[PDB]
């Protein structure tokens, strides 16, 4: 993943706010930033 | 005006009458239709919530 793409996630709540939403005017919203890293996979290999 | 006094002893008789006016015009079946007004009600629709489109490859 790079600058060029971009990443989805759905989600729902069975809460008021979220099942009400079938009809928007407008949905606005703001999110903190993090970051995302990468852990260590060994190949495992059958030779050398 | 004693003429009340007799007319009233006269015509209890229509006490009992109307004693059984009102207890059995509550027998028989009123039904007070309340309406919907002109402006008509609607729900949203039957909505189910689940995951989006996946991109499978």
């Amino acid at each position: 993943i790079k600058e060029n793409s971009y990443v989805y996630v759905d989600y729902w709540d069975d809460s008021k706010a979220f099942r009400n939403i079938v009809y928007v005017r407008s949905l606005a919203a703001n999110l903190n930033s993090v970051r995302c890293t990468g852990g260590s996979y060994h190949f495992s290999l059958p030779v050398g | 005006a004693s003429l009340i006094y007799r007319q009233l002893l006269t015509n209890s008789y229509s006490v009992d009458l109307y004693d059984e006016i009102e207890q059995i015009g509550s027998g028989k079946t009123q039904n007070v239709t309340i309406n919907p007004g002109p402006f008509a009600q609607t729900r949203y629709a039957p909505v189910n919530w689940d995951h989006g489109e996946i991109n499978d490859s």
